[PDB]
């Protein structure tokens, strides 16, 4: 049986790095957004984990 | 004596311009050369609405022709009436907006704007007297939204005695043509609330679903929609340029349409429409005019009026009718539909008749109609605006061109404001 | 050629099949001028 | 030298439409008025004179070459609508970073606009 | 190709599809310094 | 145009010798002359009985 | 060798352009181009 | 032992369809929202949907 | 060889002589239109359709 | 009368789009007019 | 009045060019050797070739086109082919020795000589354009040349004109094949110092069009020109309405406007509708609500980047032909309601049409049908960040080490740039993170 798709090795010297365009109003809201997102990994098709449900 | 000159700004506008012309020439008998060809006197009295006197039995449009790139109205030229307008009412530049409304409004129709200005004064000071003013434009452009409401802050500086009509097409619900165009209409929207005496708002979609449903077109081109809004801005002036049992003006109706200074959003419709095989099925008559002319599915704003109540309607019949049929059938419609109909104006209806008809029709009449169910749109507007707005979407394309941030606060505070007005009326 | 005129005029291709044979058949305004 | 202004025809005159596409000098719109004549400031051969003041510029212009403009050169637009507030301090920080290309003849001219939060 | 003549309404208009050339031409441009109007000679496709 | 139809027809009628040809131009000039004809006609009919 | 059915399609439209003059269909509305005043001073008016 | 994780596709068709009741849910509650005025008033059918 | 090879680019020429002058016969046709002059009448002759 | 006949609709569609092998798409094609909702403040 | 400048750098730049100018040639009526066949109208004509052709006094029209390269072997085939007599000479620019896979030779020493050249025959070109829109840049991210003479050209660009208008044709690195070793280091530094001098980006990959030539095209083992005749017609629909009419228009400007909605998110990708061979063509009725469809195909993707893995933040469609806007609008309202294609919350329109009625042309030679319609759709995803993760990677095996930087830092490159090159991209990263996330 295939197993999924890693991850893809970084270092963690480029780890650290934030971003670079804020586009939430508060960071309040940036954090419950982040913090709804990152339930349905396990669920999201594609690395990065930023795609589609992956249906039935 | 009574003079209409003529503005188009943008594709839309230039495109919905090069039909209209062409059908008031055929309603004046004014062939593609420029001359006069009618067959009746009654299409000479009355020609200087929209026509300017020249020498050898000639007469040339009082239109402004404007774009920021003159792309458009090259095509427009070489149709089979683009000779006839004057060449140096043409006014256009280099670049385009680019469907930007900062572009259109503060970087490149500032530069454009004293050339048109100047075209304008030219042909509105060489009239008997100014009767007003016409612009068709889009909202979801850059050069129709933007330079197309910097033309209306300018000319209204100026005239600001005179009636200053605005045939604007509005955005759709379901599919954009452009992604930037909330953002457009929230900003033209806000400049035209306070700018304009009456604004004949156009969907799109609303006409596509008249061709496909009352027309029976598979193929409808850009000229068939068009064709419907020329024949309705050509029905708001027929008691100016044709003689009538009951006249009404821009400005008659003006008054009759508008209680309250900041609600002069209509929506229109064009009464006799009829499809390729049934015209044997229906009779120009009255009751089958005004049957069609209220109905929900001959409108041209994609909002039926079971959503709210009708304010003041009127229709601008045209031909050889009894009044007392008109009257009837239009107390009939008002009696019958007791909820859709405010309770504080006892009578809803303002009616005109006209007797010259278009050509090859016994009879026609054109709707405006003053309904709250207007709101609609603009709350569809103000939620996809602020959609976009909360996260700041596309707000760099407009900072980067000089813009305020607080501009778009400004102009959906002034929407929001508008839709709370809408909905005071109500309740009553 | 695709249509048959009634006044058929082959004597121009006969003259040109004469000089250069390897053209084709000719298989399927009335009146002259005193000038011709 | 110094443009002037033809003022109803300074539309045909502007820099984008006779045909130039790229950055221009911006035309004067008014004229000071003085009264009076002039002194004479210089001498022969178009020396200035040791009692008035000169200017601190170097002669012979200010103009960049290819091998003297800096490396990895400043934004042109630089929008900083929608930006971390560390991050458009650094762009801005890039813009004022090399001074001598932006006091050039040929130089940048960026429009630093809009508000990072 | 007969033709035959309609009234002119709002709900007749019969488009051409034996029409491949769609070529435009730069009726209005720009010359030294000033915007040209020049008259047009062909019509969309240089016909 | 029937000037323009009958110019076109003689200049084409002095091509070299193969490419004296039946092409559809010539058709169609043949229509355009016997077309003319008939409005020329019906039109001078209409005239004389106006 | 082909070069010529791209450009150009190899028909013609059936039909000629629709002129917008039929004038003798045009004044068969009844009263055509007749207002409401001329029935003050005349014989027989009715709608 | 890993074939016997194909189950794991099993519990992705049920959290589609407890997606699929929220949905139902949402239609619910905004189908409720088209009643007159005077029967839109909290009830405990509303309580229940919440 | 050689000769052969003549031959054949000499037949190959004079039929592109021919039409060359055809395409200057049938480029002047093309430049014909009702506003120009160059265009008179000319009798109804059989050598029009020949 | 009115109010009957919507909650009856309502339970009828919920009993309707519960039973599987129903998708998503033909779940949301049901209730689907656009209605925006009222100015923010 | 509509006139844009393609500058064309790199081997890939100039093999494009060749067959984009071969189908701007033929697409009007420009012989190969820069005149008409005929002057059909007695003093008419139409002036639809002002966008490509400059036209002299006597009648010979001139390409708007600057042909760079460092090496001679390719600009001599233009110089002595078929198309020899239509280009100007001085327009085919051409260097001595080559950049040679490293972007430093194209940005520091070889590439920073010809420059001037290059600028003052921009200049020049820029001089007979009446209404000029903006520059189209033909590169490669993975060359020498095409990856730093291109990032040094817009490093000088945004200098001497400002905001102007400068739209790109990358070719991106695909993620399985790849013609070199140093193509990471290329990529992220000529992305590094071009992310903001760039209006838009619009990126196609190689294998995927291989993939595409494979399985909509019938033919097997396919050459380079097969591909350039693909991105030449991708090239005619963008700018296929400055030059024939159009019920709706789509200038140069709109498509940064409509396609970029954050400053350093300019990385559409590109596709063509209708791509079939004659025979599959034979069979299909190729109506708007089909070759619609077809865009949003994982397959007919050009860019070898699953949309499914992402969400689509805004998307312009180009049609071309006998198309009804009718048919346009119910196509487009049909997809919004589908689920496998997933949009983002804050662009609720989330499109941007246009319509042209002149029909594509066929050049002889290529495998493309007749067609009526075509659709190229150029869309932004946020799926976009598989690719960029994987060039990450294999740029981060590579300097895990420091393999080949000796052949970069000996050549007045230092080694920090590699440093923030590296970290800008991987802000650049989660940048992409911030705009998938919804709001609630
Ligand atoms: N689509 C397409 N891509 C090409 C073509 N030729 C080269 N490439 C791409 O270009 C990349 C390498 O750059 P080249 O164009 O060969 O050469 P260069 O860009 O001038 O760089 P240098 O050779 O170092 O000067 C390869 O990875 C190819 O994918 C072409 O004809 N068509
Ligand atoms: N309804 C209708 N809309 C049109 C027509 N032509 C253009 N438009 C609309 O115009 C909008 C695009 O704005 P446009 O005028 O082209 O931009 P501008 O030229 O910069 O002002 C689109 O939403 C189109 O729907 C038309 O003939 N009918
Ligand atoms: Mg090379």
């Amino acid at each position: 049986p295939p197993m999924g798709l890693d991850t893809l090795w970084h270092m963690p010297h480029f780890q650290k790095v934030g971003p670079h365009l804020a586009t939430f109003p508060t960071e309040a809201d940036r954090q419950r957004a982040f913090k709804a997102h990152r339930e349905e990994c396990a669920v999201r098709q594609g690395t990065l984990r930023m795609g589609n449900y992956t249906h039935p | 004596m009574r003079e209409i000159v003529h503005l188009q700004a943008g594709q839309c506008g230039n495109q919905i311009g090069a039909k209209f012309w062409e059908v008031i020439s055929d309603e004046h008998g004014i062939d593609p050369t420029g001359t006069y060809h009618g067959d009746s006197d009654l299409q000479l009295e009355r020609i200087n609405v929209y026509y300017n006197e020249a020498t050898g039995g000639k007469y040339v449009p009082r239109a402004v022709l404007v774009d920021l790139e003159p792309g458009t109205m090259d095509s427009v030229r070489s149709g089979p009436f683009g000779q006839i307008f004057r060449p140096d009412n043409f006014v256009f530049g280099q670049s385009g907006a680019g469907n930007n409304w900062a572009k259109g409004h503060y970087t490149e129709g500032a530069e454009l704007v004293d050339s048109v200005l100047d075209v304008v004064r030219k042909e509105a000071e060489s009239c008997d007297c100014l009767q007003g003013f016409q612009l068709t434009h889009s909202l979801g452009g850059g050069t129709g939204s933007g330079m197309g409401t910097l033309l209306i802050s300018k000319i209204r500086e100026e005239y600001p005695d005179r009636i200053m009509n605005t045939f604007s097409v509005v955005p759709s619900p379901k599919v954009s043509d452009t992604v930037v165009e909330p953002y457009n209409a929230t900003l033209s929207v806000h400049q035209l609330v306070e700018n304009t005496d009456e604004t004949y708002c156009i969907d799109n979609e609303a006409l596509y679903d008249i061709c496909f449903r009352t027309l029976k077109l598979t193929t409808p081109t850009y000229g068939d929609l068009n064709h419907l809004v020329s024949a309705t801005m050509s029905g708001v002036t027929t008691c100016l340029r044709f003689p009538g049992q009951l006249n009404a003006d821009l400005r008659k109706l003006a008054v009759n349409m508008v209680p309250f200074p900041r609600l002069h959003f209509f929506m229109p419709g064009f009464a006799p429409l009829t499809s390729r095989g049934s015209q044997q099925y229906r009779a120009l008559t009255v009751p089958e005019l005004t049957q069609q002319m209220f109905d929900a599915k001959n409108m041209m704003a994609a909002c039926d009026p079971r959503h709210g109540r009708y304010l003041t309607v009127a229709a601008v019949f045209r031909g050889r009718m009894s009044m007392k049929e008109v009257d009837e059938q239009m107390l009939n419609v008002q009696n019958k539909n007791s909820s859709y109909f405010v309770e504080w104006i006892p009578n809803n209806v303002k009616t005109a008749v006209c007797d010259i008809p278009p050509r090859g029709l016994k009879m026609s009449a054109t709707f405006i109609g003053n309904s709250t169910a207007i709101q609609e749109l603009f709350k569809r507007i103000s939620e996809q605006f602020t959609a976009m707005f909360r996260r700041k979407a596309f707000l760099h394309w407009y900072t980067g061109e000089g813009m305020d941030e607080m501009e778009f606060t400004e102009a959906e505070s002034n929407m929001n404001d508008l839709v709370s007005e809408y909905q005071q009326y109500q309740d009553a | 050629t695709h249509s048959l005129s009634l006044p058929w005029r082959p004597s121009t291709y006969y003259k040109a099949a004469s000089n250069w044979p390897t053209l084709d058949p000719y298989c399927t305004f009335t009146r002259y001028t005193p000038d011709d | 030298a110094t443009n002037y202004s033809a003022n109803q025809y300074e539309k045909p005159f502007s820099p984008k439409y006779l045909q130039n596409w790229s950055l221009a000098k911006p035309t004067k719109e008014r004229i000071s008025s003085h009264e009076g004549y002039t002194q004479i400031i210089a001498n022969d051969r178009g020396h200035l004179l040791p009692s008035v003041p000169r200017s601190k510029a170097s002669p012979w212009g200010s103009f960049m070459g290819t091998w003297q403009m800096p490396l990895k050169v400043p934004p042109a637009r630089a929008t900083l609508t929608s930006r971390t507030a560390a991050g458009a301090a650094s762009l801005t920080r890039w813009i004022q970073k090399n001074p001598d290309l932006l006091k050039a003849s040929n130089g940048l001219r960026p429009e630093i606009f809009g508000k990072p939060h | 190709n007969p033709v035959h003549g309609l009234p002119f309404l709002p709900g007749t208009s019969f488009k051409d599809l034996t029409k491949t050339a769609f070529h435009r031409s730069q009726t209005l441009g720009y010359r030294n310094g000033y915007a040209v109007v020049r008259r047009p000679t062909v019509g969309i496709g240089g016909d | 145009p029937l000037k323009v139809a009958q110019t076109r027809l003689y200049q084409r009628s002095h091509r070299p010798n193969v490419e004296l040809c039946r092409d559809a131009a010539q058709f169609r000039l043949a229509s355009e002359v016997e077309e003319l004809n008939l409005s020329l006609a019906a039109l001078k009919e209409k005239l004389l009985e106006a | 060798p082909l070069r010529r059915l791209d450009r150009f399609c190899p028909l013609e439209l059936p039909w000629g352009g629709p002129h917008w003059k039929p004038v003798s269909g045009i004044y068969s509305v009844p009263h055509a181009y007749r207002t409401e005043n001329s029935n003050y001073g005349s014989l027989k008016p009715a709608l | 032992l890993r074939l016997l994780q194909r189950q794991r596709e099993a519990t992705d068709r049920r959290l589609s369809e407890v997606r699929k009741a929220l949905l139902i849910n949402q239609q619910s509650v905004k189908l409720r929202g088209y009643r007159p005025k005077s029967e839109t008033i909290s009830d405990k059918a509303d309580s229940m949907l919440t | 060889q050689i000769r052969l090879n003549w031959e054949h680019k000499e037949t190959c020429e004079m039929d592109w002589s021919d039409k060359v002058e055809a395409y200057n016969i049938d480029e002047a046709c093309c430049r014909y239109n009702n506003q120009s002059t160059d265009v008179q009448f000319y009798p109804h002759s059989a050598k029009f359709e020949e | 009368k009115i109010g009957h006949n919507v909650d009856y609709s309502v339970v009828r569609l919920r009993l309707r789009q519960r039973h599987p092998q129903v998708c998503y798409e033909q779940a949301q094609r049901l209730v689907n007019d656009w209605d925006p909702r009222t100015p923010p403040r | 009045m509509r006139e844009c400048i393609s500058i064309h750098v790199g081997q890939a730049g100039v093999q494009i060019g060749n067959a984009c100018w071969e189908l701007y040639c033929l697409e009007h009526g420009i012989q190969p050797d820069g005149q008409m066949p005929s002057d059909k109208t007695i003093g008419g004509g139409d002036d639809s070739f002002n966008t490509f052709f400059s036209e002299t006094g006597a009648g010979k029209h001139v390409p708007r086109a600057v042909f760079v390269d460092l090496e001679p072997t390719v600009v001599d085939e233009v110089r002595t082919g078929t198309y020899r007599q239509l280009f100007h000479p001085e327009q085919l620019i051409t260097g001595k020795e080559d950049a040679a896979n490293n972007y430093a030779r194209g940005h520091y020493t070889i590439g920073k000589e010809i420059v001037d050249l290059v600028l003052d025959r921009i200049r020049k070109l820029a001089d007979l354009c009446t209404g000029l829109q903006g520059f189209l840049i033909f590169h490669s991210f993975g060359g020498g040349t095409g990856s730093g003479f291109a990032s040094l050209l817009m490093e000088r660009l945004s200098v001497d004109y400002g905001k102007k208008s400068k739209l790109e044709f990358a070719i991106y690195p695909a993620p399985q094949v790849s013609t070199a070793v140093v193509e990471p280091y290329n990529s992220i530094l000529t992305t590094h110092t071009t992310l903001e001098h760039s209006d838009c980006a619009f990126m196609v990959d190689n294998e995927a069009i291989y993939d595409i030539c494979r399985r909509n095209l019938d033919i097997e083992r396919p050459t380079y020109t097969n591909l350039n005749r693909l991105i030449g017609q991708i090239v005619s629909s963008i700018t296929a309405s400055l030059r024939f009419d159009g019920a709706l228009n789509v200038d140069l400007t709109e498509f940064q406007t409509n396609l970029v909605p954050y400053p350093r998110i300019h990385f559409p990708l590109a596709t063509y509708a209708p791509v079939i061979s004659a025979e599959k063509a034979y069979h299909e009725q190729l109506s708007v609500a089909e070759i619609t469809n077809a865009c949003f195909e994982p397959a007919n993707q050009m860019v070898k980047c699953d949309p499914r893995h992402g969400k689509y933040m805004a998307c312009c469609m180009l049609y071309r032909g006998d198309v009804v806007p009718k048919d346009v609008n119910a196509a487009i309202a049909t997809i919004k309601t589908k689920r496998t294609i997933q949009f983002v919350d804050w662009c609720p329109t989330g499109f941007k049409v246009g319509i042209n009625y002149q029909p594509p042309t066929v050049v002889p030679g290529g495998d493309l049908a007749k067609v009526q319609r075509a659709v190229c759709m150029l869309s932004n995803t946020t799926a976009i960040a598989e690719a960029w993760a994987r060039l990450d990677h294999k740029l981060d095996l590579m300097y895990a080490k420091r393999a080949f930087v000796h052949w970069y830092v000996g050549e007045g490159m230092e080694e920090g740039e590699f440093s923030e090159a590296r970290e800008d991209l991987a802000a650049l990263e989660k940048d992409y993170e911030e705009v998938g996330v919804d709001s609630v």
